[PDB]
């Protein structure tokens, strides 16, 4: 008999729990597993977060989890991490883009195969250098995600450079304050990074200074152009959707392909210890947990459903693929995709702000 | 008088008896605990809550196990439920505490222990120095603290090098080992766990950096119970620590339960009401609506027998009473000086070898 | 968030006619509705929906004239420390002297502003010369001392010649009231007492030769109360000052005590909760605080504000005459008066 190493997942559905164990049984099939041979075994999410500390604890650790797959349910996967880091195994953040999780501090030993918000910015850049927008100002949320993207962005920036940067209070409904700031500098090309329901109070303060017309451009994320960030979002706005961003299924798929991978790749070294069983007097890390780290970190899966996966530094996905979004006559239209690298647009054509 | 539940939770052996001797009076209840891995503590304290009317808890346990603190912080922001950390790991520094955390702890803020490491550089003219830590939450403030001291000085400070260690990932790439072959300061200031600092005290010997020509300053978590010293750390190692020594474990309850009563009764007699500790862990997410991060206000000052036992909001302590030890060739941590108020006085003149 | 809101309702109601939130909370309205009106069955119905879903408000409504629902509901508040509107019926009949810890609110003007309309009906028609009649239900001494310290203010020479407090608690086999009414000599009567104590006073008053012409009743909301039940002893040509169901009708009022109580969104936008809803009536006091009353005091919908009393700041009075017909009729606005030169009734 082989070696059985159990793998874990916190997932929203007892249907994708059916989907996790299936994709577990495919690795089994696709690999070779005389000595090593995966298992999975999950459960849903709890409903708050010290139940669903205790349940990672008595159902998964339990069982020697050698990772634990992570989605957001239909409540974050903080405690999943929380709890998994204390002993050093690692978690995959299946659908999660806050930007708090790419911070090794407090999420020691975090993967995701989604990219977070932030990111976004890499698209923007390149839309900048197409567009040959050389003069742009950023409106950020004062939080960490608002903070997450002008880091970034200043980062890709230092050709091309950001005139002004200004920051708002999020919660704040008036920003007749905050935009005629901007009104009055000169580049007319403005990037916005805010919750929904700040993009909303941001979109009506624009509108009322008549900012949203002819010779304005709003380049904008994903969270800008959801739920009610839409109903009040100017036409000729460009914004991305994540591709696949939202697809639990296609994501456990790919997590179980990367994370099985990883499995073998760690058991062809030598000293490889089991993790511990059980919480409940156990106190050391999992001796081996920063090593499956490394290898996961370093883990190339080509073709993936959601692309190519491979994770960057702070254990984001890197090459993600961005629908490129206008709103034409109040409909989201796609005008092109970012495909990982490049940037390729589609026959419908782009109608700007005034258009 | 009205009567609030305040469980003590003691970890490791305690003397009990030792322990054991306003508008609202405490019910004081004391109970053991065997272990500190996360489901274990937050067990023991849901029960804890489930049976009495727990309104605040105080925590001293007799480990290094920094991790404690965070458990704690996720405990108190969880329930709404003042914690205090008073003794061990359960006192160790946490930085960036959640936006709805009742956790304070007894002893120094990461920022003042930094100043303290300058007030000492600066007594003995260490001018010139570098820095080492990891990821462990905190290490920013503790660069940054540094950095503005320096910059706002009319002193020749001179920081040679920062670096950040990753302790995420293995050290089969010997990456840490690169690293740190390239400090040439005589001081360096490392941040980091009890934990880290062992393994990174081992590689930095391996790379002739622990002797003489280099000293190492530490904060308190690193040495952390001083009557267990790993074989790794240098001869000649200086730490700030909490006075363990002139302030034991039955007086730290005793301003535990006192914080926790005064400001319950200070709350009752300003708004005729006090927070109804909930009955139950599993539960509070319906009953969130109904619970207040109030009590901080006034557990944030409390003056008690004439001495200021007050919190910053960051949840340390205002006015610890510091000692710096420094590790002897016997590798006993030996009491080289005092920090008072702002006001730091030493031993020797001369340091000692 | 969702926060309970019983609203209760005594007698005939149009439930259809009766049933948004930008505001931090949200209201799950339950119409409730209940049979008798007697300490018990209101104690009752009350604590039960309490025992049930979690109750942060009740809004009340009867069509009876039982002023002691009023009084009901505030003990039933204080000792339970849950918010009720008293918004119609006996339910909104001025309580004088709620409980301290009294979290009970009404719709209609205090006792206070009742007393200052009546001087104004006087002064508007010249009558300067009247007496004082009440019995012990409370705020009669909120009544007098507002005439009484007004008068003494006045350059407008007024008169008060009797003042008489009538004890109804004993019986009438002495004749003691018939003597005590025997004493009035003036044009005007104020009048302050509960609707059946005053059908008594009338009968007393119509057997000893005063309800006719040249001597005109005034008598404050609480006795008029249900204009639709008119006493075949009230005297022709009575003045009351009434809140009227003309212009600001159940369904309404209904609404308008939703969005008092809906107040929770004010504290928790200041102080991240609300209080947690009476479990029950079997009580652990040092937990319940009187805090939300700071905040059901100074709501603005669309200015519905209270005084700490529990009574509207801003009531619109319609000043009515019981006519020949015998309807009750209305003749002013709160002071506009439909008649120059008061009508003989
Ligand atoms: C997102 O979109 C980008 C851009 O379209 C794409 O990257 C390009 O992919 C193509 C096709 O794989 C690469 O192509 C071959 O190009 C070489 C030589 O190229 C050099 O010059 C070009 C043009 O100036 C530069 O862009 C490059 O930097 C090089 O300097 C050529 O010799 C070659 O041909 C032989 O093989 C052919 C088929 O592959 C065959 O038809 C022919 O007869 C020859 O025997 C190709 O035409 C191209 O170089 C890439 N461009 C850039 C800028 O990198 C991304 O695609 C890749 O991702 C996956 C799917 C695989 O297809 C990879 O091999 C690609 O690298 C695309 N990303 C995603 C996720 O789809
Ligand atoms: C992430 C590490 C950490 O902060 C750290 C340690 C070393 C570093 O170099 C860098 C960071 N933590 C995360 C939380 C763990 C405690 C916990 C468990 C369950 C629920 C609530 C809280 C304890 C360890
Ligand atoms: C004392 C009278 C009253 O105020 C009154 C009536 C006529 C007067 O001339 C003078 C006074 N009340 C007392 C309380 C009664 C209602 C009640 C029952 C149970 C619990 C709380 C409240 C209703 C009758
Ligand atoms: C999600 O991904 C799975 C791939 O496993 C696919 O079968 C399904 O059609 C996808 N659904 C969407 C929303 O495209
Ligand atoms: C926990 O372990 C200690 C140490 O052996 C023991 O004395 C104590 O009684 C244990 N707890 C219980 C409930 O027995
Ligand atoms: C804390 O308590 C003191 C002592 O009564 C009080 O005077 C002071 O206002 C408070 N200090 C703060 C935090 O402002
Ligand atoms: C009103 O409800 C009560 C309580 O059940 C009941 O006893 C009574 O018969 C009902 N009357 C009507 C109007 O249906
Ligand atoms: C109500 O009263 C407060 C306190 O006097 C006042 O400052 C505030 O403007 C009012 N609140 C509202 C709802 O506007
Ligand atoms: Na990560």
């Amino acid at each position: 008999d082989p070696k059985i190493v159990n793998i874990g997942a916190v997932l929203s559905t007892k249907k994708h729990e059916q989907i996790f164990r299936e994709a577990v049984n495919q690795a089994n099939k696709r690999h070779f597993t005389r000595k090593i041979q995966l298992q999975a075994t999950s459960v849903t999410h709890r409903p708050n977060a010290i139940q669903m500390a205790l349940s990672v604890c008595e159902d998964l650790i339990s069982s020697q989890v050698y990772a634990i797959l992570v989605s957001h349910p239909p409540l974050t996967p903080t405690p999943i991490s929380y709890t998994a880091g204390f002993y050093r195994i690692p978690v995959i953040g299946l659908t999660t883009r806050m930007s708090i999780y790419s911070d090794k501090s407090i999420h020691l030993s975090f993967l995701r195969t989604v990219p977070p918000y932030s990111h976004q910015a890499l698209v923007w850049f390149e839309m900048m250098r197409l567009f040959n927008w050389n003069h742009v100002i950023l409106i950020v949320s004062d939080d960490h995600e608002g903070r997450a993207a002008q880091k970034k962005l200043e980062t890709l920036l230092e050709g091309p450079k950001a005139d002004k940067v200004l920051q708002f209070e999020p919660g704040t409904k008036n920003l007749t304050a905050l935009l005629l700031e901007a009104k009055e500098l000169e580049a007319r090309v403005i990037i916005l990074s805010a919750s929904e329901d700040d993009a909303t109070a941001v979109y009506k303060s624009a509108a009322m200074l008549d900012m949203t017309g002819a010779g304005y451009v709003w380049l904008v994320g994903e969270r800008e152009i959801s739920g009610s960030a839409l109903r009040y979002a100017p036409d000729g706005i460009i914004g991305l959707q994540l591709i696949n961003g939202k697809n639990e299924s296609a994501h456990i798929s790919d997590a179980v392909a990367v994370v099985a991978q990883a499995i073998h790749e760690l058991f062809e070294m030598e000293n490889i210890t089991d993790p511990p069983r059980g919480c409940v007097g156990n106190t050391n890390i999992w001796k081996t947990g920063p090593l499956f780290k490394r290898v996961l970190m370093s883990s190339k899966y080509p073709d993936g459903v959601t692309g190519r996966i491979e994770f960057n530094e702070d254990g984001d996905r890197k090459f993600a693929q961005y629908s490129i979004m206008n709103l034409q006559n109040r409909k989201l239209v796609q005008v092109g995709i970012f495909n990982g690298s490049y940037i390729i647009q589609n026959d419908r054509k782009i109608i700007w702000p005034g258009g | 008088p009205p009567s609030i539940g305040i469980a003590v939770i003691l970890v490791g052996t305690s003397d009990e008896v030792a322990i054991k001797d306003l508008s609202v009076v405490p019910r004081v209840e004391l109970v053991a605990m065997n272990e500190t891995d996360p489901k274990s503590i937050i067990t023991r304290i849901c029960d804890l809550m489930s049976d009495r009317k727990i309104q605040g808890v105080v925590f001293a346990d007799d480990t290094d196990q920094e991790a404690i603190a965070q458990i704690l912080d996720f405990i108190s922001a969880q329930t709404l439920t003042p914690i205090l950390g008073i003794h061990g790991g359960s006192s160790m520094i946490m930085a960036d505490k959640d936006e709805s955390s009742m956790f304070f702890q007894f002893g120094p803020s990461i920022e003042q222990q930094a100043s303290v490491m300058l007030n000492i550089m600066e007594e003995y003219d260490w001018y010139i120095f570098s820095i080492v830590t990891t990821y462990f939450p905190g290490y920013q403030d503790f660069v940054n603290k540094i950095r503005s001291t320096i910059e706002n000085s009319f002193v020749g400070w001179e920081l040679e090098e920062v670096l950040l260690l990753d302790m995420s990932l293995d050290d089969g790439d010997s990456k840490i080992q690169n690293q740190l072959k390239k400090l040439q300061s005589p001081i360096i200031l490392l941040y980091c766990t009890k934990e880290e600092a062992t393994y990174i005290f081992e590689v930095a010997n391996s790379v002739g950096l622990t002797g003489y020509g280099y000293t190492w300053i530490v904060p308190s978590l690193v040495a952390g119970d001083t009557d267990t010293v790993p074989s790794e750390f240098p001869t000649g190692l200086i730490s700030v620590s909490y006075d363990e020594w002139d302030y034991g474990l039955p007086a730290r309850v005793r301003d535990g339960i006192a914080i926790i009563t005064t400001a319950a009764s200070d709350m009752l007699s300003e708004h005729s009401f006090i927070p109804e500790p909930k009955s139950s862990c599993y539960n509070t997410h319906e009953k969130r609506i109904y619970q207040s991060n109030m009590l901080n206000r006034y557990l944030i000052n409390v003056t008690f027998e004439g001495r200021d036992l007050s919190f910053s909001e960051d949840g340390y302590q205002m006015h610890p009473k510091l000692v710096i030890i420094l590790l002897n060739k016997e590798r006993k941590w030996e009491r080289v000086g005092k920090w008072k108020d702002k006001s730091l006085q030493m031993k020797y003149y001369v340091w000692p070898r």
